[PDB]
């Protein structure tokens, strides 16, 4: 008829008495206390945007934060911790980079994912503090997937993460349709980005980098943001 | 109360004489959600209930090789490591001696790949359930597997969340499925899945994965409205 | 605090390893080494710890152990991690000098042994070396130097400074009565005799209860040379001498 | 190649490591101690080297200078770490004992094999020869002024180096 | 790589070390030269004690009974006995007890085996231990035989031919000592009768 | 609770250790930056004299490569294995691209590095935070910020460090294109910043001039002086 | 206060900077078998107390007093175990230099290298110290020398001293004995009259053991011979 | 470089595999797990690499301790002539390089 | 063919690949090994002055590039440059440390117009 100290939520290896693995929960919470980032996949491409969260008018916004490539078609948008995700955009960029060394082949989305989730899943002593949002538009066509601090990805339509993960994927939920474009995408991201950023979306405060089935992966300049978020 | 000081060790007995972090693991099959696993004499079915719409596609069933597949119950990292093991053993199989791999056999690989964690420190047992049907010569299989390095045989099963519902659908009509049709066996292990869910849910071509592996028949994910055709058919609740 | 003061690796709400401070405070409770870069050369004055009458002095120093031709070291702190710690800086000067065939330049070998006790704070299962050394140097780039390194890793240079009990008193009494600059080996070693006698209250500091090297530099060569019995005895009588004068003047 | 060999002589607390000119043969260690490294130019310098390294190791250590016969022993120690692809050199200790001043002189092979001599050795690949002209012209008990002669024309014979080592204060008679 | 370096044989020269060899030879040139014993040795067993014969000496030291003649490289026959002998006083000094013959056979073959007769040690090792007189035929590549008697090097076949002739099952010391003397003159250089009781 | 640990999280969801290696940044002594008009600044205060103390021992500013060089303010010993190991990994780069290696590039790898340490509790993360300045192959001005989590973030204007906030603010105003276009102007700038920072001027501050054309060559103290002599009759203008 | 996180771990540093496992290694030397080493003119004694002193024990087994090379021994006071295989080492360390420089070792050189083992064992966690000190004697350079080898690792040459139990009464007695032109004929009786401070029972050949350095080398006393002595005493 | 190069490069290893192998075929499977868990854990007390380590409890469990070979008495790795960076080399070490 | 031609301050060479403000490094024999070591070894000595605040002495360069070509020649069995390092100290004055094929050092006086002198290098 006493009150004990129990605790199962310091190690990742220690499960509740329900069975929960606290500190992947808690790295949950840290993608949570990382920066928003939206991805939309359409039937024309796919498109990632993301905040930046900048702060101050001396740090630098020309400088180029939470989005990367990682081939022609493929890369990612980054939400959590930066540190992390270099990590695992290395895996994705040398293993996608080892396929077209191998197969003369530029690697799937499904597969980089595969990949990318080998790296991770292995705590690294600690459950990966970042989640990555991999869209590309491989030989199959356009992909958008989702990794989280267990480890494993989930494949994607319309996925937002980070700050406001359930915020904006409620606006995707009302706003994305099956026969979106990639120019709908690219704007929807951006201006769900802009009603969720606590700062107005400028072009300096946003990484956006989209890729068609023509046009391959390549990241928004200051003049295409500009434009769309005149638009939105 | 006690075991307290014997329970956030996979390693450490206690006084009462059981080690609780493999029971924790055992009840972390029932925060992922419920399988049906359930064979005739032809084919061997599974069916998965899929807890957004455009997020989180969330892939239950899961294919090994051509004569066997799984569904996944529990941790979802131990899912795709147990799963991917499978594939390696089966391919291996098929590269040396050019043949199958036992669907009993392959449960057994996985029962001692998931000991290993639980008498060593530094591990925790891999936290997912699985139902683990295969086709052999033998015929059709389904082979629960446990968190704990433990495992079954089965004819038919459920196991994830509120899973007693199907459990219990199950064994009801267990002798029907031994001398089921493709699709009749389907409607069976779908109305398991049916009495887990609640009154006011329903199968609505939706929470339906169907993963069915028979005689000629290769291990086939049915989803999305694939899994319509075995649902037409199926009727009343009640 | 009461923890994060255990593995080395662990952080305080301050940013402070209370685990290092300890090893600084195992510093605290050494003999006192009290080293003074002049002008001639660089001396490297102590106490001269254990001095009991059954106890014999088979070797060359007692605590101070010369590294190559043109560098020697003191120690003030772990006994056992010094004797290691001090193989080991002969062990960095010759691997230079079988490579570059020059004598160790000074500001290189004290570093090297700090990124060896710096690897011994940051890899927790490792206990942080609980040694200081005072290195009395010359090298072709910056004539003499005196140094010192902690157990941290966190390394300095000198015009007198010291190591061991009564260390920052003594730096006090450096502070006061030295002269940068004006300061030959003989006005050094006046200091250095001085400053012990000031700072700890050893009779008149016996003279088998302290103990110098003074690396100096003699046609060219460096020329790390102990104090004899006689010799200190001779600065110590005189410190004495000086200190009546100052008696009957006062 | 040049690659040559050198002499040294036992004399009265003196000794005559007495060596070609034409890469450096000479190599000091202690006080009044010597070796006459000869062969391959390339691995005379690098084991005269580590062995100075490890030389100057053992002394720190100690406290001593060490004895000619403790050098040759190191001596014999690197060469038989490469048994098996040699340092192509031939090494000749030959000093006065830091403490004695005991003449004491001994060739090795590139695979070791340390060998001590009474009256004089020579090391390196035309040793053959100027031993022949070294008994030819040697003398028992040999004040280093005579010394000098013995040891310059046998090497001549076969514009060398006679580091004349001694009790008091080396000579060097470069020719 | 960043590994703690370890001791041994380093094989590092090895290729570079060919290539001086490949062009000296080509050229008509000369590189510095392996020194040998180059020494008739010997052994007998006699009623109760052992003698090791040579020619100048083979005979070296393993224990205070054991002994060991030494032809093949200089070198490599004295390493091998001065290391076999360090390791045979560690084994005494724990042991209690004076080391043993067979224990100097095994160890000398087994080392020879592993370095697989790339050192030159064809050694006749004879001691007398507690379970009594003993000798062996150690060889380079770590093969051996138990002998009564065995001759190597520089004319071991004459010197095997008087052994064969002019021995006795169960001689004296004497002439034990006598026929490996003999052996040796007829090999070749003082006679080096190590007597062993 | 999670702050015994530098790999856990906490319901919040924080690593406090790495935080904790943070706060030892945050007990530094004040390092400022500018990225102006072709030149980079590195102001940093001397903190301490200690009368009998060679300076050349112990400074602040380091120099990493040609065109690239840095203003550390946390740990000593730790930032010295960072400063070391980053002209390592400059040279490793230098020698294999055949390129006078980016700015970027050795601030990712300090990053990196402190990320190295960050990954274990048997290992503890360099406590230690860089500015690290400087130019590119073609010329353009950098400045950074490393820290012990292990990102790098670019920068215009920084002040890290003791009174890290403070100078900070002070340059929020005083950083502007028309105190930029001069090499002057950006010298007075972060000298006037650690007139924020610390009392004494040309006394205790350590101040590094790399250019497009030149390297970090330290100042004297009387040519700082000179500076905040200059400023000081700015201020006595207005 | 109790501070006794500190005194349970050896790679810890207490509040006022104190080694603590180190101290109770030590705690296990000064529970240890009464030793005494005294180097004299003419060579060192290491007469030591047995801690048998029973009607069934083999005297040819145990010695307390073991030669390293011929012309070295050492004798202990704590752990037997740790001794045993600390000498095992020192064997090897002395066979080696005798590889590589062809020299016996020097009585200083091997007191280093053993206590350089003790160095790591302090250093290193997940192990513990060797609770057991070493009086490492031994004839070189004609000249006598002994040693005091620690847990800790720090060793220091001595003219005379005691480890063990009433050792520190060991010291005090032959700090009043102990003359420094005392040779080797009268030190083996100071030796065993030092133990007779730190003795309890009668003192025969059996219940101590001595064993002594020399010009010749060491090795150890008969029992005839410490029988002898304590005859003559 | 030599054949032998190989053969002394991995001696300990084809030898320690061979007790392995003769004790499993003998006394049983429990016999190698026991003396390779005894290895591992006094092989997991040493120094830091780039400091020379004297392991008196690994080399006790082998035999070693009574017997020296040429590895031991040339090359000397003690006074090793090439040394890194002490956290490099402990990296390297943890798998970290 | 490499030309050295050391002065009392004037060590003008001629082949090419300078290591510090007032030392030269020769590289000829291999066409590729050439120049290849030339750059290594003018890197390391950049980055020994970067670290130090001090570059490598001609001296203490040439026995590094000697002790870096000795493991260059073991390792790949041509692995060939043959090396003039025309230098001058600021502590002693002008060297020229001719180096062979297997890394062997001789300060050869007879071993561009590159003057390597106090005041720097001078094609």
């Amino acid at each position: 008829m006493f009150l004990t100290r129990s605790e199962y939520d310091r190690g990742v290896n220690t499960f509740s008495p329900e069975g929960r693995l606290f500190q992947v929960e808690y790295a949950i919470e840290a993608i949570k206390l990382g920066s928003t980032a939206i991805g939309i996949q359409t039937s024309e491409g796919v498109c990632l945007a993301v905040e930046k969260r900048i702060t101050s008018p001396l740090m630098e916004p020309s400088s180029i934060e939470k989005i990367v490539e990682i081939d022609a078609h493929i890369g990612c948008a980054m939400s959590g911790l930066i540190a992390d995700a270099k990590t695992l955009i290395d895996k994705a960029r040398v293993e996608t980079q080892n396929h077209w060394f191998t197969y003369n082949e530029t690697m799937t989305v499904e597969s980089v994912t595969q990949a990318v989730s080998n790296l991770a899943l292995q705590f690294m002593s600690r459950p990966f503090g970042v989640a990555l949002l991999f869209g590309g538009v491989d030989e199959k066509g356009p992909q958008l997937f989702h990794m989280d601090p267990s480890g494993t990805f989930v494949q994607c339509d319309a996925r937002a993460i980070g700050s406001a993960s359930e915020g904006a994927q409620s606006s995707l939920q009302e706003v994305y349709h099956k026969s979106m474009t990639l120019k709908e995408a690219i704007k929807s991201s951006l201006i769900i980005l802009k009603q969720v950023m606590e700062e107005k979306l400028n072009a300096t405060n946003i990484e956006l980098a989209t890729v068609q089935p023509g046009q391959n992966f390549h990241m928004f300049t200051k003049e295409e943001l500009e434009e769309v978020i005149k638009d939105i | 109360m006690f075991r307290n000081q014997y329970d956030n060790d996979v390693t450490v007995w206690s006084p009462q004489g059981r080690i609780h972090q493999i029971e924790y693991a055992m009840e972390a099959v029932k925060q992922g959600s419920a399988t049906v696993g359930l064979k005739s004499k032809t084919h061997a079915v599974l069916v998965a209930l899929k807890r957004s719409e455009l997020a989180a596609h969330q892939k239950k069933i899961l294919h090994v090789d051509n004569h066997i597949g799984i569904s996944i119950a529990g941790l979802t990292a131990d899912a795709r490591l147990l799963c991917n093991f499978m594939r390696q053993e089966c391919l291996d199989s098929r590269f040396v001696f050019d043949r199958p791999l036992p669907v009993s056999r392959l449960v057994s690989l996985i029962g001692s790949k998931t000991q290993i964690p639980t008498q060593r420190y530094g591990r925790r047992p891999y936290g997912v359930g699985l139902l683990i049907a295969g086709y052999d010569d033998m015929g059709p299989h389904i082979f629960q597997t446990c968190p704990s390095a433990n495992y079954f045989d089965c004819r038919a099963m459920s196991i994830g969340a509120r899973s007693q519902s199907a459990r219990t659908y199950l064994e009801r009509h267990m002798s029907e499925f031994m001398e089921c049709n493709l699709n009749e066996l389907v409607k069976h292990g779908l109305r398991a899945l049916r009495e887990t869910l609640p009154a006011e849910q329903d199968l609505t071509t939706k929470n339906v994965s169907i993963g069915i592996v028979g005689k000629d028949l290769e291990f086939t994910i049915y989803d999305d409205d694939d899994v319509s055709p075995f649902l037409e058919g199926l009727e009343e609740r009640p | 605090s009461r923890r994060y003061d255990s593995r080395t690796t662990i952080f305080s709400p301050e940013g402070r390893l209370y685990q290092v401070e300890y090893a600084m405070e195992a510093i605290g409770h050494a003999g006192t080494c009290l080293g003074i870069l002049a002008n001639d050369g660089v001396l490297l004055a102590a106490e001269r710890r254990n001095i009991h009458k059954l106890l014999d002095e088979v070797f060359f120093s007692e605590k101070i152990y010369k590294l190559n031709e043109d560098m020697a070291c003191s120690v003030a702190g772990i006994t056992s991690d010094a004797n290691v710690l001090t193989n080991e800086l002969r062990l960095i000067a010759q691997r230079y000098l079988l490579q570059y065939q020059e004598p160790i330049p000074c500001e290189q070998l004290v570093t090297a042994l700090c990124d060896i006790k710096q690897a011994y704070t940051q890899f927790g299962g490792k206990r942080p070396f609980g040694v200081s050394l005072l290195y009395i140097g010359w090298d072709k780039h910056y004539g003499f130097q005196l140094y010192q390194s902690d157990p941290s890793g966190n390394y300095g240079g000198w015009k007198a400074t010291c190591i061991g009990n009564n260390s920052a008193a003594a730096v006090s009494m450096l502070k006061q009565d030295y002269k940068e600059g004006e300061m030959t080996l003989k006005s050094a070693l006046a200091l250095a005799i001085k400053v012990l006698n000031k700072t700890m209250d050893v009779s008149k500091l016996s003279a088998e209860k302290v103990e110098i090297a003074t690396l100096t530099r003699e046609n060219g060569k460096t020329v790390i040379r102990v104090l004899k019995q006689k010799e200190v005895e001779q600065l110590i009588k005189k410190h004495e001498e000086e200190e009546a004068k100052a008696e009957r003047e006062k | 190649y040049n690659g040559g060999a050198v002499m040294a002589m036992k004399g009265k607390n003196c000794v005559a490591i007495a060596a070609d000119r034409r890469f450096q043969k000479i190599f000091p260690m202690g006080d009044r101690l010597y070796i006459g490294l000869a062969g391959l130019a390339t691995d005379v310098q690098t084991v005269a080297q580590r062995l100075k390294f490890r030389l100057n190791l053992y002394e720190l250590k100690e406290g001593r200078q060490i004895k000619p016969y403790t050098l040759m022993s190191m001596v014999a120690n690197l060469l038989y770490e490469k048994r098996f692809g040699p340092y192509y050199t031939e090494p000749v200790i030959a000093g006065l004992d830091p403490k004695t001043f005991k003449p004491f002189i001994c060739s090795l092979d590139l695979i070791g094999c340390p060998m001590v001599t009474d009256d004089f050795v020579v090391s390196g690949t035309c040793a053959e020869q100027m031993y022949g002209m070294c008994e030819s012209l040697w003398e028992p008990n040999m004040d280093p002024d005579h010394l000098f002669e013995t040891i310059s024309q046998a090497m001549l014979n076969a514009g060398v180096i006679v580091h004349i080592i001694e009790k008091d204060k080396i000579t060097t008679r470069t020719l | 790589v960043y590994a703690p370096p370890v001791g041994g044989f380093s094989f590092d020269n090895c290729r570079r070390n060919a290539v001086l060899e490949a062009d000296f030879a080509k050229r008509g040139y000369k590189l510095p030269k392996v020194r040998k014993t180059g020494t008739t040795i010997a052994g007998v067993v006699y009623k109760d004690g052992i003698v090791l014969g040579a020619d100048t000496s083979k005979i070296h030291f393993i224990s205070p009974n054991i002994y060991c003649c030494g032809a093949g490289t200089a070198a490599d026959t004295d390493m091998t006995t001065q290391l076999i002998s360090s390791n045979l006083e560690l084994h005494s000094l724990s042991t209690g007890r004076l080391p043993r013959v067979v224990t100097a056979n095994r160890m000398l073959k087994q080392m020879l085996f592993r370095y697989q007769g790339y050192i030159g040690a064809a050694l006749v090792l004879g001691g007398v231990d507690v379970t009594g007189p003993h000798l062996y035929s150690i060889y380079p590549h770590g093969s051996t035989d138990k002998l009564p008697y065995v001759t190597m090097g520089s004319g071991s076949l004459a010197a095997m031919a008087v052994f064969e002739d002019k021995f006795r099952p169960d001689m004296e010391e004497e002439e034990a000592k006598n026929l490996v003397s003999e052996a040796i003159a007829a090999g070749i250089s003082n006679i080096d009768l190590c007597v062993i009781s | 609770s999670y702050d015994r640990a530098i790999t856990v999280f906490s319901p919040d969801g924080h690593l406090f250790q790495v935080e904790y290696a943070q706060e030892a940044v945050k007990k530094g002594s004040t390092a400022v930056g500018v990225r102006g008009r072709d030149i980079v600044v590195l102001g940093v205060e001397k903190k301490s004299v200690a009368k009998l103390q060679d300076e050349r021992t112990v400074r602040k500013i380091c120099a990493l490569d040609d065109n690239v060089c840095m203003a550390f303010a946390g740990l000593t010993a730790d930032a010295r294995i960072v400063i070391n190991r980053a002209r390592v990994e400059c040279q490793s780069h230098r020698l294999t691209v055949e390129d006078p290696v980016t700015v970027e590039y050795i601030t990712r790898y300090i990053a990196s590095l402190k990320q190295r340490y960050t990954q274990s509790n048997g290992r503890r993360p360099f406590g230690i935070s860089a500015l690290i300045v400087g130019f590119d192959f073609d010329g353009t001005p950098r400045l950074y910020q490393t820290d012990p989590s292990g990102t790098y973030h670019a920068w215009k204007a920084n002040a890290i460090g003791r009174g890290a906030k403070s100078v900070r603010e002070f340059l929020e105003k005083n950083y502007t294109d028309e105190a930029i276009e001069t090499d002057d102007l950006t010298i007075k700038l972060v000298i006037k910043a650690l007139l924020e920072v610390v009392q004494s001027g040309g006394k205790n501050i350590e101040l590094a001039v790399m250019r497009r054309d030149q390297s970090l060559k330290i100042l004297n103290p009387e040519e700082i002086e000179k500076y905040v002599a200059e400023i000081e009759k700015e201020k006595e203008e207005n | 206060m109790a501070e006794r996180g500190y005194s349970f771990s050896l790679t810890t540093f207490s509040p006022s900077g104190k080694l603590v496992q180190i101290e109770y290694a030590l705690a296990a030397v000064a529970g240890g078998a009464p030793s005494v080493g005294i180097k004299a003119a003419n060579g060192v004694v290491l007469a030591t107390e047995k801690k048998q002193k029973s009607i069934l024990y083999d005297e040819r087994s145990v010695h307390k007093v073991e030669p390293i090379t011929k012309h070295i021994g050492l004798v202990y006071s704590g752990m037997g175990p740790d001794y045993r295989v600390l000498v095992h080492r020192a064997r090897k360390l002395a066979q080696q230099y005798y590889l590589v420089y062809q020299e016996p070792i020097p009585t200083a050189q091997l007191v280093q290298r053993v206590a350089s083992v003790m160095q790591e064992y302090t250093q290193s966690g997940g192990v513990r110290p060797f609770g057991v000190s070493l009086l490492i004697c031994g004839w070189n350079e004609g000249r006598p020398y002994l040693f005091q080898s620690d847990p800790s690792g720090a060793y220091f040459a001595w003219k005379a001293t005691a480890m063990g139990k009433n050792y520190v009464n060991g010291k005090t007695f032959l700090e009043k004995r102990y003359n420094e032109d005392l040779e080797l004929e009268d030190a083996i009786h100071t030796a065993i009259l030092t133990l007779k401070e730190s003795f309890e029972g009668q003192m025969t050949e059996d219940n101590i053991e001595v064993g002594i350095c020399n010009e010749a080398g060491f090795r150890r006393l008969t029992p005839t011979e410490v029988k002898d002595y304590l005859a003559a005493i | 470089s030599h054949p032998l190069e190989l053969s002394e490069k991995n001696f300990q290893l084809n030898q320690d595999k061979m007790n392995f192998s003769t004790l499993r075929n003998i006394q049983g499977l429990f016999a190698p797990l026991k003396l390779q868990m005894e290895f591992k854990a006094v092989q997991q007390v040493q120094r830091l690499p780039f400091l020379s380590s004297s392991n008196l409890s690994l080399d006790v469990l082998r035999g070693n301790d009574e017997t020296i070979g040429f590895e031991d008495i040339l090359n000397d790795p003690s006074q090793s002539e090439v040394m890194g960076e002490p956290h490099l080399m402990v990296e390297y070490k943890l798998g970290l390089l | 063919y490499l030309i050295g031609i050391q002065g009392p301050d004037y060590v003008l060479v001629a082949s090419m690949f300078k290591m510090s403000e007032k030392i030269l490094l020769l590289c000829v024999g291999e066409a590729g090994d050439t120049v290849q070591f030339a750059e290594y070894i003018q890197k390391n000595v950049q980055l020994y002055k970067m670290r130090n605040g001090y570059e490598l002495s001609p001296t203490a360069a040439a026995n590094f590039t000697r002790r870096n070509l000795a493991d260059c020649l073991r390792s790949r069995t041509p692995y060939h440059v043959n090396l003039l390092l025309a230098g001058y100290d600021e502590h002693e004055g002008p060297a020229l440390y001719y180096m062979d094929y297997l890394a062997a050092l001789a300060k050869a006086p007879f071993a561009s117009v590159r003057i390597i002198d106090k005041n720097g290098i001078h094609d």
